[PDB]
Order: C-alpha cells, then structure tokens, then sequence
C-alpha cells in the first residue's frame, strides 16, 4: 500500500459513489411520492389535465437520470491502486450530486404537489408551475454539475 | 500475505448483500402495504376493478426481485477461499447500499403514490392510466438502482 | 401505519363492520316505496337496525320516536366504542363527544338567564354530549354558578375562560353568540389536537374533514349574520373559525360581507365551493360534501379519523331515516329522494 | 428532546475525538479493520444465530398481532371471517417457520477451533457470513411479516365486507410473503457456502 | 497490535453486547410505558344512555 | 414587472437586444440554440396562420414569443461561435490555437504553447485538456462580471436620461452623480484592473502577474496595498476613488432631504441603493454560472447518450446508433432547450427586472388600454 | 409527426459529425480512449445518415 | 487468564443468564398487563366469562416459564474458567430466547385483549382467540427450541 | 491485583447490588403509584371497600421486598479481592431481578388499577383481580429464583 | 506524507467543496418551496400575477448559484499534493458559504411566502418584498464574500 | 510544524471565521424572515407605513455588517505557520460574534415582528418599537467589541 494510496482508499470513492444515487433516489421518490399524492388528488374531480399534470414526475425522473449519470461515471472512475485523494473527491462529488438532488427532490414535491393543486381549480397556473419545477430541477443540475466537474478532476496528475 | 485483501474484506461484502436484501425487503414490503391499504379500502365500495388496481403491488413484487438479482450475484461472487480484496469489500459494500436504498426509496413513493391514486381511482374512472404511468415513473427510480449495482458489482468482480 | 393497530385494532375492526352495517341507495330506494310508517318498520327490521323499535305499538310510533330510538342505539353503540379504547383515541373519541357537549352546555345556559324550569331541560338534553357534572351544572341558581361549575371539573373550562370573562352573559345572545362562539373554540382546539398527536395519514383525513366543518359553521353564520345587522363585523370576524381552508382568503370578506351579494363574492371565490350555495338548499350541498370526504375517510383502512367518519355518516343516515319516515308519514312524496348518503 | 439532544452529544463527542485522532497523527489508532480482525469471529456467527431466530419471531409475533386484532375485531360483526382468515396468520408464522429452519441450518455450522490456530481466513469468513446471514434472514423476516400483517389485516376487514373480496386480497398476502421467501433463499445461499468453525 | 491500551479488544466486545441489550431493553420500555387502561368500562357512568 | 412612469425612459426598448443576449451568454450552445431557432421560425414563418388559430396549451404564451425566441436563438449562434461548441464539441475551423509540443510519449502529460491567439472566441486546442475548465471559468467570470458592469453603466445612465428628460435637476445631483461616482470608483474600478491585467503580457512584464479576481478584496484591507501591484500606482491611487466613494455616501445621505419622513425615506433609499449596487454586481456571476452549467451538462450528454461507436461498421451497430441518436435528440431537445434554456430566460428576464430595471424604472403610471375590441369568437360562456 | 425533425436533424447534424470523423478530427478521433479506427466508424454512422434520410422521406407524408 | 477462556468471556454467560429472564419476564409482563386490562373491562359487564377468560394470562404465565427454564438451564454452565466460546453461545441463546419470549408476550398481551373484546360480544371469537394464542406460542416454543439446542452444544468439546 | 481477580470486579459488583435495589424499586414505585391513583379514584364513591382494594400495594411491596433481599443477599459476597466472575455473577443477577421487578412493577401497577376500577361496579371481579395479580407477580417470582440461583453460584470454586 | 502537507490533507477540501453546493442547495430548495407554495396559493386566485411575482423564487436560484460559483472555485484550489492549510481553508469557505445560503433560503422561502401573501390582496406590497428578499439574498452575497476570501488565500504563498 | 505552530493550528481558525459568518447570518435571516412576515401582515393593511416600519430589518442587516468585519478582519488574520495561540483566540473571537449575533437576531426578530403587528394599530408605539430594537441591537454590539478585542490580542506578541 503506497503511503498516497492507501488500501482503504476505495472506502470513500465508493461511499461517494453510493451516496450519489442514494441521496438522490430519496429526493425523487419525495419528489414523485408528493407529486403524484397531488395529481390524483386533484385531478378526480377534472381529468382531462392528467397528462398535462404529469411533469413534475418527470421532473423527479430527470432528478433520478442525474443520479444515475454521476453513479455510473463515478463508478467508471473507480479502481483498486487509486489515490486516498482519488477517494476524497470521489466521495466529495457523490455526496454534492446526493443532497443537491435531495434538495432538488424536496423542492419537486412540495411545488409540485401545490402546482397541481392550484392548476386543476385553475388553468394559467400551469406555466408557472413549469417554471417552478424547471428551478427545483436546475438545483440539483447545479448539483449534478459540481459533481460531474469534481469526479473530472479527482483523476489527472495523480501518483 | 496480499496486502490489499486482508481478512476482513468479505466483511464488507456480506454487508453489501445483506443491506442490499434487508433494504430492498423493506421497500418492497412498505409499498405492498400501502398498496394493499389502498386496495381494501376501495373493495369494499365498489368492488371490480380490485384486479386492475392491483398492479402497484405487482411493482413491489418486482422491487423484490431486483433485491433478490443484486443479492444473489452479491453472494455468488463470494467464497473464504479465494483472495478476496478489500476493494471487492468496499465495492460490494457500495453495490448494496445503491440497489437497498434505491429500492427502498422507489417502494416509499411507489406505495404511497399508489395507495393515493387507487383510493381516486373508485371515483373516477379513468385515473388509471396516470397511476400506471407514475408506477412506472417510479419503477424506473429502483431500476437505476438496481443497474448502479449490477455495473458496480461487475466492477468489483473485474 | 403499523402501530395503529397496537391498541385500536379491536375498535377498527368493530367499526369497519359497522360501516357494512351502512344504509347503500338500494335499501333506500327499497324504503322509499313505502306507503305507511309500520311499512317502513317492518322493511327497516331488514336492514341492519333489526328488530330495534318492536318495542312500540303501530299507532304510538311517530318520526319523532323512530328518530330518538335510531339515534339511541348509534348513542349506545359510540359510548362502546368509547369505553373500549384507551389512550389517544379515547381523547379523540371524547372529542367527538365535546362538540355534541358544546351544543348541550349551551342550550343549559338557556334555562339559568330564565330558570322558567330544571328537570324537563335535563332530560331533554341529548345524551351523546353529556358529561359527569350535567346534573350539578344544572341546578345552577344564576349565571355565575354554571360559569364557576363549567371551569372546574368538566371540559369546558378551557374555551369558556378563553372566551368568557366573569360571565359576562346575560348581554349576548346564547345561540347567536354564546353557543357558537364556544363551538369555535372547541373546533380551534380541536384542529389543534389533531395537528399534534395524530399520525398521518388521519391527520392528512381529519384536517381537512374538520377544515371542511370549520367552512361550513362559518358559511352558515356569514348566511345567517346578514339579515340582521347587530352583529358586527369584528365580533362576526371572531365568530368566525380562523382555521380551516378558506381562511383568511374567504374568511376576511365573509367578515366583511354585509349582503347576499358579499358572501355569494366571498364564498365562491374558492373552487370547491363555487355554485354552492347558487342553487337549492345549502343543505344538500353541505351533506353532500360532508358524505363525500366521510366516504374518502372510510376509503383510508389504518387511521383513526375512521371513527369520526363512521359516526358522522352514520348520524346522517339517521337524520335521512328521519327524512324519508317524516317525507311519507306527512305525504309530499315529491320531496322523498332528498336522502344524501352515498353508500 | 433529551433523547435527540443525547444523539446530538454522541455526534459531536465521536466527530471530535475522530478529529482529535486524525490531527494528532493516530488516524490509524482508530483502526476499524484491527477491531474486525481481533474480535473473535465466534462472536459475530453467534449473535447472527441469535439475531437471526429473534427478528424472525419478532417480526412473526407482530405480524401475528397485527392480523389477529382485526380479524377480531371484524369477526365480531360477522364470525365467517375467523377460519377463513387465520390463513393469514398461518402465512405470518410461516416466517418464523423460516426463521427456525435458518436458525437451525445456522447452528449445524459452530464449532470450537484449534485455539489460536484457525483463528484464520476460512473461520472469519463463516463468522462474519453468519452474522449478516442471520441479519438478513432476520430482518427481512420481520419485515415481511409487518408486510403480511397489515394486508392480513386489510384482507380481514374486506372479508367482514364480501367473502369474494377476502380471496382477491389474498394475493396481496402472497405478494407479501414472497419477501419472506425471498429472504429465506438469499440468506442460505450467502450463508452456505462458508465451511463450519474448524 | 493492541489498538488503545485502555480500549482493549474484549472492552469493545463488551460495550457492543452491552450495547445492543440496552437498544433492545429501552425500545421494549418505550412498548410497556405506553400501556393505558380503557378506563371508560371501568367507571359507571352518570349518563342515562349508558345506564 | 411593472408599467412605465407617465413619459419615462421605457426599459422595453434595451431589453429588446440585452434580454436575448444575457440569455445567449448564458445558454452558449450552437446545436440547441439552433433548433430552437427553427421552433422560433415555426411560429415566425406561419404568423399570419397562427394568428387565428387557438394558442391553447400547444403553445400558450408562446403566442407572442415567436420573434422573442427567434431573437435569443441568433444571440445563441453567436455566443456559439464565441464559445466554440456545437453542442458540447468544439469546431475547429478557424486558425489552429496552442501548439503542443510536436513529440509525445504513449501516455504523456502534455502542456501547450501560446504560439499565438485564437482569432474568434475560446480556442479549440482548450478542449479536452485537464486545465481547460479552469481557463474557460476564469475567462467567461470575468466576461460576466465586465458585461453586466457595462449592462449596469447602460442602465443607470438610464436615470440621467430620465431626469434630464424632465429637467429636474436636484434629483440628478442627489441621485445619479453620487451613485454613479460610487458605482464606477469600486466595481468599474475592478473592470479596469481586470482590463490592464489581461492588457500587459505578465510573465514577459516580468513583475509579478495578481491572482485571476484578487486586487480588490485584497484592496479592502487597507490603502497599504499589500504586493503585486498592477502598475505604477496604479494600487496606490485607487485609496482616492475609495475615500471618494465613502466620502459620497454621506452626501448621498444628506443631499437629497436638503429641500417630515422625507429623510427617513432617503435614509432607506440610500441603504438600498449600496446594498442592490453590490448585490447586482454579484449577481452577474449568472451568466456564468449557466454558461458554465450548459456546457457541462452537454459534455455529459454528450458523452453517454450519444456516439458509442459501437459495433463500427455494423448493420446492428447501424441500428443500435439509429436508436442511440435518436434517444440524443429526443433528450437534448426536450430536457436541454426546454428546462435549461427557459430557466435562462428566467434568470435573464428577473436580471432585467431589478439589476438593471431598478437602477433607473421607479415611477409607476396608469396603463394605456383604449376602447376598441377585434373580435368575440372565443365563445364565452 | 414529431420524427420529421428529428429526421432532419439526423441527416444534417449525424451527417458533418459523420464527415469530421472521417476526416479523422482531433477533436473526436484518435484520442487514447475514443475508436482509433476513422473511416470504420465513419461507414456505419453513413449508414444511419443515409436510414435517416430515408426515415425523412418517410416522414415527408405530410403532404 | 489463557487467549480462549479469557477473564470477560464469563460476562457474556452472566449477561445470557440474566437476559434470559429480564425479556421473556418483560414480555409475560406486558402480556398480562394487557390481557389484564382487557379482562377487567369486559368482565365488569360480563362476570360469567371471568373464568374463562385468564386463559392469555396463563399464556404469558408459560412465557415466564420458558424465561425461567432457558435462565436456570444457561446458569448451570457458567464457570470462573468456561471458553470464551461457551460464553458467546451462552450470551446468544440467551438473546434468541429473550426476544422471542418478548415478541410472543407482545403478541399474547394484544391478541388476547383484542379476542376477549370480542368474546365479551360474540361468543365462538371465543375460540378463534385461543387459536390465536396457540399459534402465538408455538412460535414463542420456537425460540425456546433454539436456545435449548445451542446450550446443550455449548459445553460439549470444550477446552 | 491478579487479572482473574482485577481490581475493577468490585465496580461490578457495585452496579449489581445497585441496581438489584434500584430497579425493583422503580418497578413497584410505579406500581404502587398507579394502585394508588385507582383507590382513590375509586373508593372516593365507595368509601367503605377502601382496605379491601389495597391488595395490589400488598404486592408491590412485596416486589419491593425481592429487591431487598437480592440487594443485601448480593452486598455480603462482595469484597475488594473478589475475582471478576463474582462480579459479573452479581451484576447479572442483580439486572435480571430488578429488571423482572421492574416489569412485574408495570404489570402489578397496569392490572392493579384497570382491576379495582372494575371492581368498584363488579363486586365479583375482585377475585379475577387477584388471579390477574397473582399470575402478574410469579414474574417477580421467578425473578427472585434467578436473583438466588445467580447468586448461590457466585461463589462456587473462585479462584 | 509531509507534516505540513499530510495524505488526509484532501479530504477537507472536498468535504468543503461539497458542502459549498450542498448546504447552499438546502437552502434554495428550502425557499424554492415555500415560494412556490406561495405563488401556488396567490395565482390559482390571481392568475395573471405569476410572472410578476416569479422573483423570490429567482432569489431563491441565488443560493444555487453562489454554491456553484463557490464550489467550483475551491475545486481548482484542489491538489493530490495541497497542504493542510488549503484544505483546512477550502473546507472552512464551503463551510461558510454553504451555512450563510441556507440561512438566507430560510429567510428568502418565509419573506417570499409572506409578501406573495400579502401583495395577493394589497397591490403595492410588491416594492417591500421585493427589497426585503434583497437583504435576504444580500445575506447570501456577504457569505460569498467571505468564502471568496479564504479561497482566495487558501493558495497564497503555501509552503 | 513546531508544537508552538502545529499543523492543525489553522484549523480553529478557519472554522471560527465561517461559523461567524454563519450563525451571524442564521441570525440575521431568521430576523429578517419573521419581521418580514410582520410587514407582509401589517402592509396589508396600512402600505404607506411600509418605508417607517421597515427598520428591524436594517438592524438585521447591522447584524450581517458586524458578522462579515469581524469574519474579513480575523480572517486577514490567517496564515499557514500561525501560532495555535492565534488560532484559539481567533475561534473564540468568531463563535463569540457569531453567537451573540444569533442572540441578537432572535431578539430583533420577536421584538420586531410583536411590534410592527402593534403599530398597525397605534403609532406613537413606533419610538418603543425603535428604541426596543437599539436595546437588542446592543447585543451584537457587545459581540461586536468583544470579537475585535479578541482579535487585537490574537497576535498581539505572539510566538
């Protein structure tokens, strides 16, 4: 074991690889879970707007593909010889993309659930929800970019 | 000896199988629950379309099987006798908790959306196809999960 | 939902087996062609009443005694489920009761500004809302005495020292004011209850169920409170519940309506009720609503807004048995398909 | 509260002395793989065994109530439901079935070692498989049975509604205890293959 | 080998056990404390509809 | 956000370019801006059948918007041929850029050399090297920073054109030459230091090159200006602009009530004018910020959602690519064009509203609605 | 409906991608972890440009 | 004292001892304590059924009676000088048996004041109770097998 | 002192006779409180049936009693150069019976009040409350057997 | 392994790198949320003033945005060879940055529920939420200052 | 690094400056968000009195000044090889600011709020208003003195 690359170096790149779609995974299933309470909800007594209420989901699934993009990319960046440092920015970036996309998710369900509400008594409101979950999506984007930037660097000039 | 495979290794990678089992059991098992709440509470009213709502509990089902596929190739590619390495330790270790708590949180929305929207569903008719669509928008919350185990693990195996 | 069923499991499945018991638009429709009230006796002893009132002769029976001895054995069935329970739901259960209570302590009232008589307002007193120190607070000489009796031992005390001061009574109106502004005390401290000790998802059920009761009292009282004028606002803004969902919103120009026209603005304002109180009477509109969320309730297996469901569902089926026996027993048959319930 | 303010006090006492530790140069001192290594492994096979048997009976016996109130409680309306139904509670101890068979497979597997020696790869490796076999057994167990409890309760109150009801919920048991099943199958198969304490 | 003098292998082992009786002892008070009595059977009623 | 004062300088009229250009410079991209362009013609080229045919939730607001997006998408071409990247890769057109050495090993770290400038915008040889995201960052922050101080300085010349407009001129000296003054001894103060910074070749200059955003927050300390001066005293003179600037906040205090609550309004008026001033200066960090965004999140895409190259020279890799190029588009356009670049707009559109609106737009008037109506075919009911 | 633009897109836009890798660009081939192979890749994404523009002409039936 | 029979192995067996006891004791305790409030309710009504209905007090009473037998059987085998190995089994079987009998005192309290609420109205919930009780024990006798298996493994073979 | 016999036992032993006094007394404290709140909850309508309901404070004194005599059992074999297992004998018989004092206390103290409370109506359902006691203080019983049994082995061939 | 340069050294910095989007993400979904909340409630009402009163949620992006800014600036301080200064450094400004955004999404998510509220009824209420949600987001611009000036030394002159 | 100057010096330091920043700002904003929900309900009302009533807010701004000078000033104050001396008091100086800041805060937030709901009402109440906010404002005052005391000492004659 290099005194840079300890054995138990691959603790933290892996933590951090769990934790990026864990973390996640927990915003969009509150995000969806809040959303779709909201939906079918309010959607019994008007229908027809179903479809049209359906984003805040895919909003939360987008939420979910972020996960799954920073998980798997840190996943290729794994190996046995990395770096200790190699490790910490692992983790670093896992635990970002995480709790912004825990954030993001906790954001998607609450306006979301008060979006639709408010859009089945009334229409206009629609596009101002878009725009909400638009912004409670470019949080955990925020997120996503800070880990796929930090797991980027976590590579070059180590020994 | 190997330095990177000390003896403590398939510690880790029993803890990878078993938080990926006992989460994704308990996920399963949440939103079975409140799909089958939501279920009994509209049989008794108007009882028909039992069968056609059943399909969330389905989706908990296949939860539990996504479990069961990360769990078995987890223990599958464990044994005292080969050199195990701590960077499998750990790498099982991450496998199951992505797949465990991916599957977890999926069951938790699952159940509740499903439970919400069956319990609508008796009023009007034709809420179905939403709740399928957020089942299966939902569905694929556990299925990346479960695809971050099955490349992580393949990882460790390599 | 998992320790629900600790302790009021028993009381769960008793009273989803009551909700069997439940009258559905079949057997009403069955006691609608009735012709006489014995008729609707014997088709009722079908249904799951039983055999209940073969205890009074043919001519003796009127809808006046039919509705006492319904309601009487939903009294007797609530006070089992009551003292069969402990904890949490018992003092959900009690609850229940302190609205019924709130109505009976207020109607004693009347009867101490002119004691006029004692005992016959006793027994008059509907049995559900009673409490230990009804006898005591009754033979209340004056005032001051029932407002002493009724802030110590007895589950008033809380509202009225809110609400009263050294019984300042005689001036206000008991039904206009004294009532109703005690039954918003006790709904303010009941939402209250509700949002701390409840798990969901009878929270997510009873807030809103009781934010629907909450509209509805105050609905009434802004309808009420127009025709005359000495009310004014500040009291009808305190009169009103303050809490529920369309408060502040609605609530604010409900206090402020003066007319028909203001409260047919206010109230329409909000989505649920637009058109509400535009067409018939407000109350088949308010049952209906009410009939709806207590079905939503039972929708819900694991919670105890379940009781509260039950039991206001089943008092609404005893008061459209009450409709239906009064609708042929004093002809009119045009008006017989009133009946709310939805089951 | 108190109790989270405790945890509070566990937090920052723990963070602080890892810090401590680290900054003085003896993050190694807290050497979490020496404590794995040290420990006896007839530790962690044994409190897998116990472990195991007790969450599947916990988890059976809460299942067990959580059915059995209501199907009581609905059977006071109509007592049709009572026979018909206590196939749930027979499918929630069909768990603790489990649990004992696990149980028992699991104790086939200890043994004394040679002293010291064997204190090696192959008897960590069955002490550690042990233990977070019977974990998994046990949890899922108990889970699942929470899982079967509450839908054997929903099956008991559908079935007080309509017997036709009571059969179509009956799948939703089925669902529930396939976790049981699947429980069962994972901890034998991570916990075989490990050789008994030679 | 041994990892703090005063924090010997077996004192872990101890604390751990000692641990998880204590989890287990406080989480079966925190069932039995919440035992209450439906005192509404065991208290006769004033109330004519009950009598 | 708000209708114009009586006979004010409407702020329409520069929002009209800066709008769709704070947008561009956030959203960078040729491909996506591209075809968004063409949603923008779809509406533009068929206006006169659009015009009669229901919005609904087709389109909805987007009504109006077909010249508004047409716009955006030409200022989304040129920050693409500014920031060189169609979609997430680089084109390579134009003059070859850094010059890395000739000879490289198997896997090598390979520096670069400034053999020259790349003419039109960031130069391709950045791509794919381990210091090109902190070049571009350094770059386009302080091409953010110094766009939005112009943008400020348009802006706030904005109120003098007002007042002038109306010939006051007490609100002029209270108002536009002490905030003007402050406004341009700080933060323009720190454009021309960031200008004579790129300005001199550093490292041939010899003396030593200050950190990318440094001198300021170094200046904060106190007028010993600590090392590394950018020119002959050229730290050193700055402590005039500073205790000129903190000098005026008094008199921008005081001028304004020199005629009962009058000043207590002109106390808060004053506050919020220094605390907006840096509040907005930071805020122009956004473009950045969503520039930067963009071009990660097109990297990322761009790395697994597209071009495998699998299976080359394949029928099936011909269909798994079919397949695999159509999952690209169908999410660059859906989740890029709609969700990021309608959140620029909204980050551009509220950057107009205040950081630029509220320097000058405070008057608020009656609308102007007339009395006339084209049609009633909507079929009210 | 929709796939005519996707259509057209997948001819112009696959298409230059598809000629600078055959021009064996910097910038997409050649580098240590992309396909060494230019012209190999080049043929097969041809070929899904060429499907492409027969999915346009399929598309065309909007008239 | 020698590496396997270390001087803190015997802890583990006291610890088992006691445990053996406190929870199954803990259980039967919650038992009656709920049988007893829910036979004091019904019985006030109904005295007639008064006899009959101790039954799930005798039940936790058998609880007890698996606490006693398992803590009196693991005593008899502590020792200044027992393994550590008969000290760990000792300390699990111990365990098992105590949150068993926990677990079924648990259920034995709920179900049997849920069953003798019901008999108190309808009476053949009677012996639907009683079933109930049974199969709630059997499961209790379950860890009682358990734990008398790995104490008479403990002192075989031991050095 | 020897490592059989090390200078830390007495701690042991110290926490044992503690809490072998401590718990029990928690236990019948509580349940002495709640017999305690019922008798005067009911004998307040029932003067005269006063001495005849304090049964249940008669047994939670008696638990009491096990405590003590565990306690001072438990104090006379304690002593400086006592080996470690006498220690850990007496700590695990002292948890365990206060321990089952401690639930015999909530099962004494629930069952006590829920049983007069139905007595002060059902005349008939005191001897019901006493089988309901008596079932509920064999938990103590078997407490103190094990306190004894623990104990009596403590000091059998300790080095 | 330097003294003053430690293999840990990195781990603070990306710990703080995170952080800095993390805790900042929090805070703008935070008061993402009850913003839109508030814009919910105040348009299914009054439709047309949603884009105007779209702001406190933009302000809300603020917190975002100064975590991005603030995280990728500490990232490029990141070194597999960074002494402890700098990653002491780095996590202290992620740290601060991050705390300082979720206080001022406390404070923008509440101001903005409470004038979206308010300037549903009164018209020009408008002015004063707007500036109120400026110090709220003022707030977040002196945390940023004070994280830009520990990263702006946490490479100055490093040993 | 010399025990005088140890490597972790820098620590204390750099978590003193953020933690000031940062419980300064929790200050600040939650006095600003619950005075600003004090305003949105009274404006209501009465909207000219928004520009007299805004006060409590500022002084939650004075609040943000003294956390940013004390934070700018102590962290000028840092440097790699500083003493641990310094790094103490410089801690001590920026949890000292920070907190009684957030004391501070929580005082002009209550008083602010409780007085501004008053004063719709009555306006001769706007003085105690005021007067009550300077007489909590002293409060980050006296933080403010004591952390730049501290931070004249910390390195003062240091070594």
């Amino acid at each position: 074991m290099t005194e840079l690359c300890p054995v138990y170096a691959p603790f933290f790149g892996a933590i951090g690889c769990a934790s990026a779609i864990i973390f996640t995974s927990l915003g969009a299933a509150y995000g969806t879970a809040k959303s779709g309470v909201g939906i079918c909800a309010t959607c019994v007594l008007r229908p027809d707007l179903l479809f049209k209420n359906i984003v805040p989901v895919i909003m939360a699934g987008i939420i979910a593909i972020y996960g799954l993009v920073v998980s798997v990319l840190v996943c290729y960046s794994l190996g046995q010889k990395q770096a200790l440092y190699t490790g910490f920015i692992q983790l670093g970036a896992g635990l970002s993309v995480g709790l912004s996309g825990l954030a993001a998710g906790f954001a998607i369900g609450i306006v979301g659930d008060a979006g639709v509400r408010g859009s089945s008594q009334q229409p206009r409101l629609f596009v101002g929800m878009i725009l909400i979950l638009i912004f409670a999506e470019v949080l955990g984007l925020y997120g996503l970019i800070v880990a796929l930037l930090l797991n980027s660097r976590a590579t070059q000039d180590v020994v | 000896s190997n330095i990177y495979a000390p003896l403590y290794a398939p510690f880790f990678g029993f803890a990878g199988c078993a938080a990926a089992m006992v989460l994704s059991c308990l996920g399963a098992a949440i939103g079975t629950a409140k799909s089958g709440i939501g279920i009994a509470g509209i049989g008794t009213f108007k009882p028909e379309l039992i069968m056609k709502s059943l399909i969330p509990v389905v989706m908990s089902g296949i939860l539990a099987i996504y479990g069961l596929v990360v769990a078995v190739l987890i223990a599958g590619n464990l044994s005292p006798t080969e050199d195990y390495t701590l960077f499998n330790g750990f790498m099982h270790l991450s496998c199951g908790l992505c797949v465990g708590f991916a599957c977890l949180s999926s069951g938790y929305a699952i159940g509740m959306v499903g439970d919400v929207g069956v319990r609508k569903y008796m009023h009007q008719p034709r809420l179905f196809v939403g709740i399928v669509l957020i089942l299966i928008f939902s569905e694929v919350l556990g299925l990346y999960g479960m695809i971050v185990a099955l490349i992580l693990n393949t990882r460790g195996s390599e | 939902g998992v320790y629900f069923n600790i302790d009021n499991g028993f009381i769960e499945g008793v009273v989803r087996g009551y909700r069997n018991g439940l009258l559905s638009n079949n057997q009403y429709i069955n006691l609608t062609q009735c012709d006489t009230l014995e008729d609707l006796k014997l088709q009722l002893s079908s249904t799951d009443y039983g055999n209940f009132l073969s205890s009074v002769s043919s001519e003796s029976l009127t809808t006046s005694l039919i509705q006492e001895y319904a309601s009487s054995k939903l009294y007797h069935e609530f006070n089992y489920i009551r003292d069969q329970s402990s904890g949490s739901t018992r003092k959900f259960m009690d609850y229940i009761t302190y609205g019924y209570m709130i109505d009976n302590v207020a109607l004693m009232i009347t009867g101490t500004i002119h004691d006029r008589d004692k005992g016959e307002i006793l027994q008059r007193c509907h049995p559900l809302g009673w409490f230990d120190t009804l006898p005591t607070l009754s033979v209340a000489t004056d005032l001051e005495s029932l407002y002493e009796t009724v802030l110590v031992d007895t589950p008033l005390a809380p509202y009225f020292k809110n609400c009263f001061d050294t019984a300042e009574e005689l001036d206000d109106m008991n039904i206009e004011i004294i009532r109703n502004k005690l039954y918003k005390a006790y709904l303010e401290d009941f939402y209250n209850f509700v949002t701390e000790e409840i798990p969901e998802p009878a929270k997510e059920c009873m807030q809103t169920l009781l934010g629907f009761e909450a509209d509805r009292r105050s609905i009434n009282i802004a309808l009420n409170s127009l025709q005359s004028s000495d009310i004014d606002p500040d009291l009808k803004s305190d009169l009103l519940p303050n809490i529920g969902k369309l408060y502040p919103l609605a609530t604010f120009h409900l206090a402020q309506a003066q007319d028909f026209e203001g409260v047919r603005a206010a109230l329409a304002n909000v989505y649920e009720y637009r058109g509400f109180l535009e067409t018939g009477n407000l109350e088949d509109h308010f049952y209906q609503l009410e009939m709806e969320l207590c079905r939503d309730a039972f929708t819900q297996q694991f919670a105890i807004s379940t009781v509260w469901a039950w039991m206001k569902s089943k008092e609404q089926e005893v008061r459209n048995i009450t409709w239906i026996a009064e609708c042929i027993a004093q002809n009119q048959r045009e008006r017989i398909n009133n009946y709310i319930s939805v089951y | 509260s108190f109790s989270h303010f405790l945890y509070y006090l566990v937090l920052i006492v723990v963070i602080v002395y890892g810090l401590y530790k680290l900054f003085t140069g003896h993050g190694s001192d807290i050497n979490f793989g020496k404590f794995l290594l040290r420990t006896s492994p007839y530790m962690w096979a044994n409190l897998g065994i116990a472990l195991c048997v007790g969450l599947s009976v916990v988890g059976a016996a809460w299942g067990i109530f959580i059915t059995g109130s209501s199907m009581i409680g609905a059977g006071v309306r109509a007592p049709r439901i009572t026979t018909k139904n206590l196939i749930s509670i027979i499918f929630c101890e069909v768990v603790a079935i489990y649990g004992l068979i696990i149980a028992i497979v699991f104790s086939s597997k200890l043994t004394v070692a040679t002293a010291e020696n064997m204190y090696s790869k192959s008897n960590l490796y069955t002490g550690y498989s042990l233990f977070w076999a019977g974990i998994t057994v046990g949890a899922s167990n108990l889970i699942c049975g929470i899982a079967v409890g509450i839908t054997g309760a929903t099956a008991a109150i559908s079935d007080a509604a309509d017997s036709a009801l009571f059969v179509k919920i009956l799948v939703i048991e089925i669902f529930g205890s396939i976790l049981g099943l699947l429980g069962l199958i994972v901890g034998l198969l991570m916990a075989g293959k490990a050789s008994e304490f030679q | 080998d041994i990892l703090s003098s005063i924090w010997t292998e077996g004192l872990l082992m101890c604390l751990i056990v000692s641990a998880l009786l204590l989890f287990i002892l406080i989480v079966a008070l925190s069932w039995i404390s919440n035992l209450d009595i439906t005192y509404g059977a065991l208290e006769k009623s004033t109330n004519p509809i009950k009598k | 956000y708000g209708i114009a004062q009586y006979r004010e300088i409407n702020a329409g009229l520069p929002t009209i370019v800066t709008f769709p250009f704070m947008f561009a410079i956030m959203f960078g991209d040729m491909g996506h801006g591209f075809l968004m362009t063409l949603a923008a013609l779809s509406l533009v080229l068929n206006e006169k059948k659009i015009n009669k045919m229901k919005r609904g939730e087709i389109f909805d607001m987007a009504f109006t918007g077909r010249y508004i997006i047409l716009l955006m998408g030409v200022f989304s071409m040129y920050t693409g041929f500014l920031y060189n990247d169609i979609f997430s890769k680089t084109m390579t057109i134009f003059k070859s850029g850094w010059k890395w050495p000739d000879h490289w090993k198997k896997g090598e770290s390979i520096t670069a050399t400034s053999v020259g400038t790349y003419p039109i915008g960031l130069d391709w040889a950045w791509h794919g090297t381990e210091n090109a995201l902190l070049f571009s960052n350094s770059y386009k922050m302080k091409l953010s920073i110094l766009m939005g101080f112009i943008h400020m300085t348009y802006s706030y010349f904005f109120s003098l054109a007002n007042h002038l407009y109306f010939n006051s001129m007490i609100d002029i000296i209270g108002n536009f030459i002490p905030g003007l003054l402050f406004m341009q001894g700080i933060f323009g103060y720190l454009s021309v230091c960031i200008v004579y910074k790129w300005a001199v070749d550093w490292v041939k200059d010899g003396k030593p090159a200050p950190g990318l955003l440094n001198m300021l927050i170094n200046m904060f300390l106190s007028p010993g200006t600590i090392d590394d001066e950018l020119y002959p005293h050229q730290a050193k003179v700055q402590v005039f602009l500073l205790l000129m600037a903190l000098v005026c906040i008094p008199w921008l205090l005081l001028v304004k009530p020199l005629h009962g609550d009058i000043m207590i309004h002109q106390v808060i008026h004053t506050i919020e004018f220094c605390l907006n001033c840096v509040s907005h200066t930071a805020s122009y960090l956004r473009l950045w910020a969503l520039s930067l965004a963009h071009a990660q999140l097109s990297s990322v895409l761009w790395t697994m959602t597209i071009q495998i190259a699998f299976g080359f020279r394949g029928f099936v890799g011909v269909f798994m690519t079919v397949a695999l190029f159509a999952m690209w588009f169908a999410l660059t356009c859906a989740v890029l064009v709609l969700m990021e670049g309608t959140s620029a707009m909204l980050h551009s559109l509220r950057l107009h509203w205040v950081e630029s609106m509220s320097k000058f737009f405070v008057g608020e008037g009656l609308p102007y609605e007339p009395f006339a109506f084209e049609y009633k075919d909507m079929e009210v009911a | 409906w929709c796939c005519t633009v996707l259509s057209a897109f997948g001819v112009v836009i696959l298409s230059v991608i598809a000629h600078l890798f055959n021009t064996n660009h910097e910038s997409f081939v050649g580098s240590i972890n992309d396909p060494e192979d230019g012209p190999a890749v080049a043929h097969t994404v041809y070929l899904a440009a060429l499907v492409y523009l027969v999915f346009f002409v399929f598309c065309g039936f909007q008239v």
